[PDB]
């Protein structure tokens, strides 16, 4: 009955699938972590039209405080939250965007310094994004995750 | 072959569990297992009542609750209804015309009793909740999901009360009926009461257990505060009727108590495991159901089923059976919450030793 | 023919007291007769903790009795002590079995519940008492005069148990086993109800009665202090027994529930009239073996075995009995206790119209 607006700014009802799809993700590999237990300690409160971003957000910060002595695991699942997230506002999409495509369109915002583009060329930049290894951001721990997004 | 006051001056000391001399007086200065007087001195302090818990704002959170989510809630208290209805008469009438011990008896009508007050709180619960219980109560009689579970309670129960009867009509040895031909051996007595308990302590351990999951999942989203304390009286109230089970189960299998009975229950060990199997499974099913239309916040089809292998693990490893299912994390940790100046010293010659 | 759980989905307020169908599902929204229900509620709340009463002092007071007062308490509280041993157990033995009705099966095993925790406090007063509990347990089994009064409440349990056994394992109509002829007919089995019923009614109601004046008896005396206030809690609980059994008979002699009954009990009558003549005499013999070595102020031979016919009447006439005994008022009214400037003002006018 309930509605959620979507990212790209859709809006559809409600589905908790979702929400356990992506749990349930992250959790993959991890063990003393429990699904069930982010859900609820998000004490995640719908409402009529509730952006997924905030719905996103609030379940991160819910399996960040899992984090403890007994089943640290939680903070590799965090960090794994929040970089599925991070990759939304960035990319607007988890596969990251070629890495010439990337700094060029970023230069004409005046992001980047223009003298990467006047230093590198684009057949170099193509040789470049051999050596990147997005697989590399789940090595990350959320209080590291954390940091780099602040 | 029953009688309420046995004459005889037998030593109840060592008289056997089951199947020796009907009690005749009852005194607890003294018991063979004193695990038992342990659990009912541990049980009468647990005693509540249903009506002292404030069940006033679930009438509303039931009703805020989603048509689905309605489902999960009411369908779940159903199945426990059934159950604790079931254990509230079977102990008495399957376990007391066998019991020959004191500490063993007190303890069952103790058990049994506990459970009516259970049976009194699912009634409390309702009322509250809907406006004609009726509907609810009518229910649980013809559902189809929840008749095989008490169609499979009740098998086991009247099976032992029959045999149970004929050793007392009976006795030992082939008798005829009509035509008929009833054999009556204590040995095959023995299986059912054995094979009963086991099925007594699954309901008790795991069948009770996988639905409270359900109870106290709605009180993590502080949904149906009521409900969920009255249903976690009930759960401590619980944990001491499995580990009766439990520990009168161990007694038969180490031949402790009757040496005939080990052999017996390494006869049924097989037969055991497949009924923990068979039951741990149909909880797997009623998950299924209970989702059918949808699931919560933090509980689902797929998380609940988890828990049922984990909790069934535990609880055969308990009696003495080997584990059907792989070993796993606890996969619903929330589930435990709800079971249980400065100093001015100086000194010069103290530091005039240290070299710079 | 028992079932833990009858599948058919029966109406509860329609089926009968007794025969009728065996209770499936456990609710308290509604009750054929609210008098049931009142029981266990009422009951439920005077829930009490044996231990919680201090009889500390009665250790003293009990050693100064002299041997035959001495005599004259321990004796009384062996017998209490059988009384409830198998108000223990015989209620959820004989009555589950019939029950077809949610509200009176929930009462019998609250009502044998209750029991046990008699049987609990007797054993918490001796061992305070005595030295060596064991010296008057041991006993209640060979005394003979408790066996008179054992083996007798046993028989009409028994009696009922056995001809329910065969009324499920056979029903009814003539059946042979191993040669022999059994007859099992539902109208005879309603009578063994009965006639066990008036036997409970008169333990619970007189048997028990005629203990509590000996009980109270050194009460009065400020002796045994401890042991009054125990005895004390289970009078309280002892009428809600005696009265479920009286509302239960009335019910069953008006074919109020069942239409064949009422004949029944007609025929009875008699005999049960017989029943409470039969234990308001054994009451008497048994206080001639109080004293048989001395009396104690208060208690007399022939002063207690008055107060048995005062009461033996007004329970008699409660189910509906002829009075057996002369009309008398009670002989001891203690027991009762156990139970439950001016104005001046001048006027010549007003007097002036006064002649004299
Ligand atoms: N219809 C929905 N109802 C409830 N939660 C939703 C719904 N859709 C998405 N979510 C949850 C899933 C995530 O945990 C969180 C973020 O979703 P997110 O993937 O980041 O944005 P998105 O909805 O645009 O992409 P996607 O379509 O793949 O879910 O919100």
């Amino acid at each position: 009955n309930l509605l959620v607006t979507k990212r790209d700014g859709s809006t559809e009802r409600i589905n908790l699938d979702k929400i356990h799809r992506v749990l349930d993700w992250a959790a993959e590999g991890l063990h003393n972590v429990s699904i069930s237990q982010v859900e609820l300690r998000s004490h995640i409160q719908f409402y009529d039209g509730i952006k997924t971003s905030d719905i996103h957000e609030t379940i991160i910060k819910a399996a960040a405080d899992l984090i403890s002595r007994d089943a640290p695991d939680y903070q590799y699942l965090a960090a794994r939250l929040a970089i599925f997230h991070l990759r939304k506002k960035a990319y607007g999409q988890f596969e990251p965007p070629a890495l010439y495509d990337h700094v060029v369109k970023m230069v004409e915002m005046g992001k980047y310094d223009n003298h990467l583009l006047e230093d590198y060329t684009e057949e170099e930049f193509k040789q470049m994004d051999t050596f990147i290894d997005h697989d590399r951001d789940m090595t990350f721990s959320y209080a590291a995750v954390k940091q780099l997004e602040g | 072959a029953y009688t309420t006051f046995s004459q005889t001056k037998n030593d109840q000391l060592k008289e056997p569990m089951f199947f020796g001399q009907p009690v005749n007086v009852a005194r607890y200065d003294q018991q063979k297992y004193d695990i038992f007087e342990k659990l009912i001195e541990k049980q009468l302090s647990f005693f509540w009542r249903p009506e002292e818990v404030d069940v006033s704002r679930d009438r509303i959170d039931y009703q805020a609750l989603p048509e689905h989510e309605k489902h999960i809630f009411i369908s779940n208290l159903k199945y426990q209804t059934l159950l604790d209805s079931i254990q509230g008469r079977s102990p008495n009438v399957a376990l007391l015309p066998l019991i020959s011990i004191p500490e063993l008896e007190t303890w069952v009508e103790t058990w049994a009793f506990s459970e009516t007050i259970h049976s009194r709180s699912y009634t409390h619960i309702i009322r509250n909740i809907v406006n004609d219980p009726s509907v609810v109560f009518d229910d649980i009689v013809t559902n189809e999901q929840i008749q095989k579970r008490a169609e499979g309670i009740s098998s086991y129960y009247d099976e032992l009360i029959e045999m149970t009867s004929y050793w007392h009509l009976l006795g030992e040895g082939t008798h005829t009926v009509n035509g008929k031909t009833v054999t009556v051996s204590l040995r095959e007595l023995k299986k059912k009461l054995y094979l009963c308990l086991m099925s007594v302590n699954a309901l008790e351990a795991i069948r009770f257990y996988v639905s409270f999951a359900c109870s106290f999942a709605f009180a993590e989203r502080e949904l149906m505060e009521g409900n969920a304390k009255i249903i976690r009286l009930i759960a401590r109230d619980e944990a001491l009727h499995l580990t009766g089970t439990q520990h009168m189960l161990n007694l038969l299998r180490s031949g402790a108590d009757d040496p005939e009975m080990a052999e017996i229950a390494e006869e049924c060990k097989q037969e055991c495991y497949d009924l923990f199997v068979q039951a741990a499974q149909q909880e797997k099913d009623w998950a299924d159901y209970l989702f059918r239309d949808g699931s919560m916040i933090g509980l689902n089809k797929d998380i609940l089923c988890q828990y049922v292998e984990y909790i069934t693990n535990i609880r055969m490893q308990a009696v003495g059976l080997d584990l059907p299912f792989q070993t796993r994390s606890n996969p619903i940790p929330w589930i435990n919450t709800w079971l249980v100046q400065i100093d001015s010293e100086v000194d010069t010659d103290d530091l005039s030793n240290f070299q710079l």
